[PDB]
RNA sequence: CGUAAAGCGCGCGUAGGCGGUUUUUUAAGUCUGAUGUGAAAGCCCACGGCUCAACCGUGGAGGGUCAUUGGAAACUGGAAAA
């Protein structure tokens, strides 16, 4: 699925929407689409889809698919511990930590995202391409790829408070 | 021919974690052991054991996994490369990934990470990233 | 459990093919064919046995399938002789990830079936009759006995990967406790608990069967 | 352009008490069209929204509003706050949130007239910065007509960074406050992203 | 830079660019420290005055592929030996 948990506070929230056909001799059958991010604000979130002849039942069942997909997003002093930069499909994108008191700087997409996990202040700017979903696919993806301090020190022999950002 | 010797060791490196087996082979030289024993003081390698004979090499190394395996970096290049070679100064050095990984550097005394080159004021030749 | 003299037992895998993530495993190929080296099995048979016997401290559940072909026999035998749930054929789209149907399909069970009490069966014309008859038989036959997952599964035993692969990762979309039996030719690490021993044979897979439906059944009996 | 407007018609649109002014019909939204259904909001109303919902606050104009903004952007600690201390350490809001008045206009009346003394000197400009080891007066001469004084004698409230003397009508700026010990409470982060584009 | 614009038809080879390993040395490159200079005004930071602001001043930091000079030798470089 994997593992959709309904027990944490949740707010839904809504990025696009397409008209989309399927052309069948005659008429032109087509199906109304929207992408959805959902998460707690207090560190967790994921995407979810889905398309239906009619948008309440698109964007009801993107939602039920969206729970169901997840990542824990290590978050620290309400910011991301580093800077990164995600790929995926040629939706590149690139973040940056920040001196507080800025407000998350980005486009759309990434904005309902990164203000859906609760993060605070932070730079980014999109890059490669503008479509929004491959966005964020990479966003997510630098997210799934992301490390804090007590992530990493465990592994290595050594302890943090020799060695910390 | 080859014109570089820091993408042989730290191309076997990565594609030797790609696929995750311990160990690994290739010929000597004075800044390869140097700089892996600053990677055995990082905490990203186990182990490693010099062996000799005609005439270099080799430096054998046993890597390092987690319990789950998740591959300890996520990273890795050089900077200082030829045809254009790059140096940096005591005070104007990076601090890779805000604190986390390091950035291999010769100085005029030795072959160190960047933290003791910033915090003695030396600066020097940097070789790697490393993260 | 395991000894090495059941482990004289166990030969051979299939020779067309070979995973290169499992020469470990090999002891060394002869005969024009690959066999399983059986000092390390011992020691994956007695962690997997107390693993799944864990499992059934708890007061577990389990899944045994056979849509393979020669195992089916000891599949229901051995699963009905722990008392557990079981498969020996058709493992439809979804039974592991598809949860919100199962409820309709056995309830489609003990829906039709009590019908026959209060009058179905030639009190209704030749053209429906006809029709449920077979829609039982067919259901019961394709489904397997199963009646009784009631709450979805936390830990799969399986006949053979690289037939019920798709089953198996419909587990993995579920991050489960997966075991069971490992061909040398088939996905390794795409489970947890091997059990690096051949498939094919009958009394291998009786052999194994037997002591899981023994081990499982010890958990049950265990107090849970 | 400071104040001329009704400004009870922007509050019935944001959805906030003043300014103003007073306190039915605030359930509609303004216009021909107002009561009914209407657009969404983008991101971009939101932060602007909340840009007007503190710019008519002090009546002022956008580019003395920047100009503020990017003062606040030269000294450290975090940014948003400095801009609200700042824009309500000065010289309306002290008298206001000293309670010399009912609303926020009141004070700017009273002080282009040059009736308060910052410092015992005549000022004619809201647009000074107050600052503490100050006091505050009333051009003593003045301190009797039917306006102040109707006004002084309710203690609406005080805060603890500013003290007062009643009898005095003198005020004296004390600590630097923050919005916690500052009523008519804000988001920051979003006014903020509003000058990045 | 397979197919979307984009690898010459292919070769011989000059000039140039890049260069395996160990040891010893040199100090041009490099790093570091200092002396001078880098006008003033201006930019940025702190302060004070024009009622505040603009503005003005003060003082700070800042800036060179810069010259001179004392130190370090892992790396590039030159010389020598294997």
């Amino acid at each position: 699925a994997r593992r959709e948990e309904e027990t944490k506070e949740f707010e839904e929230r809504v990025v696009t929407i397409n008209r989309v056909a399927k052309v069948v001799k005659g008429g032109r059958r087509f199906r109304f689409t929207a992408l959805v991010v959902v998460g707690d604000k207090n560190g967790r979130v994921g995407f979810g889809t889905g398309k239906a002849q009619e948008v309440p039942e698109a964007i009801k069942k993107a939602v039920e698919a969206a729970k169901k997909d997840l990542v824990v997003v290590p978050r620290v002093e309400g910011t991301t511990p580093h800077t990164i930069t995600g790929r995926y499909g040629s939706g590149s994108v690139f973040m940056k930590p920040a001196a507080p008191g800025t407000g998350v700087i980005a486009g759309g997409p990434v904005r309902a995202v990164l203000e859906l996990a609760g993060i605070t202040d932070i730079l980014s700017k999109s890059l490669g391409s503008n479509t929004p979903i491959n966005m964020v696919r990479a966003t997510i993806d630098g997210l799934q790829n992301l490390k804090n301090a007590e992530d990493v020190a465990k592994l290595r022999g050594k302890t943090v408070e020799e060695l910390y950002n | 021919t080859m014109t570089d010797p820091i993408a042989d060791m730290l191309t076997r490196v990565r594609n030797a974690n790609m696929v995750r087996h311990e160990k690994l082979e290739l010929p000597a030289s004075n800044i390869k052991k140097e700089i892996a024993e600053i990677l055995k003081s990082e905490g990203f390698i186990k182990n490693v054991e010099y062996v000799e004979d005609d005439k270099q090499g080799v430096l054998r190394l046993f890597l390092k996994y987690g319990q789950n395996d998740e591959r300890v970096i996520t990273g890795l290049k050089r900077i200082s490369k030829p045809g254009l070679r790059v140096y940096a100064k005591a005070s104007e050095m990076p601090k890779v990934l805000n604190g986390l990984g390091i950035a291999l550097v010769s100085t005029s005394e030795g072959v160190i990470t960047d933290k003791e080159a910033r915090k003695r004021n030396v600066g020097g030749e940097i070789i790697a990233y490393v993260w | 459990m395991k000894q090495l003299l059941e482990a004289g037992v166990h030969f051979g895998h299939q020779t067309r093919r070979w995973n290169p993530k499992m020469k470990k495993y090999i002891f060394t190929e002869r005969n024009g064919i690959y066999i399983i080296d059986l000092q390390k099995t011992v020691k994956k048979v007695d962690e997997a046995y107390n693993f799944l016997k864990q499992v059934s401290e708890d007061g577990g559940q389990v899944l045994f399938v056979g849509t393979k072909k020669q195992a089916q026999e000891s599949v229901k035998s051995e699963a009905e002789r722990a008392g557990q749930f079981y498969i020996n054929q058709r493992w439809l789209g979804g039974l592991l990830t598809n949860y919100k149907t199962i409820s309709k399909r056995i309830k489609r069970i003990s829906e039709i079936e009590k019908m026959e009490e209060d009058g179905l069966f030639e009190v209704l014309p030749k053209k429906e009759v006809v029709e449920l008859k077979k829609e039982y038989d067919r259901l019961i036959k394709f489904l397997g006995g199963i009646r009784d997952m009631k709450s979805m599964p936390q830990a799969l035993f399986v006949v053979d990967p690289r037939k019920e692969r798709n089953a198996i990762a419909e587990a993995r979309k579920l991050n489960i406790p997966i075991v069971g039996i490992v061909d040398t030719n088939c996905d390794p690490d795409e489970i947890d608990y091997v059990i690096p021993a051949n498939d094919d044979a009958i009394r291998a897979v009786k052999l194994l069967t037997a002591k899981m439906a023994d081990a499982i059944l010890e958990g049950q009996q265990g107090v849970s | 352009a400071r104040f001329r407007g009704s400004n009870w018609k922007k509050s019935r649109r944001l959805g906030i008490s003043l300014s103003g002014t007073g306190k039915e019909k605030r359930p509609y939204a303004p216009g021909q069209h107002g009561p009914n259904q209407r657009k969404k909001l983008s991101e971009y109303g939101l932060q602007l929204r909340e840009k007007q919902k503190l710019r008519y606050l002090y009546g002022m104009t956008e580019r003395q509003f920047r100009n503020t903004f990017d003062i606040a952007g030269k000294k450290f600690g975090v940014h948003g706050e400095n801009f609200m201390i700042l824009l309500a350490s000065r010289l309306d809001a002290v008298v206001y949130s000293l309670g010399l008045a009912r609303t926020r206009r009141q004070a700017r009346q009273l002080v282009n007239h040059g009736h308060i003394l910052v410092d015992g000197k005549r000022v004619d400009i809201p647009s000074y910065s107050v600052k503490p080891g100050q006091t505050i007066s009333v051009r003593e001469k003045s301190q009797k007509l039917n306006i102040i004084v109707e006004s002084v004698e309710i203690n609406n409230f005080v805060p603890e960074y500013l003290n007062f003397d009643a009898d005095s009508l003198t005020g004296t700026f004390v600590r630097l406050p923050e919005r916690s010990e500052l009523p008519a409470e804000i988001n920051e982060q979003l006014i903020v992203e509003y000058y990045s584009r």
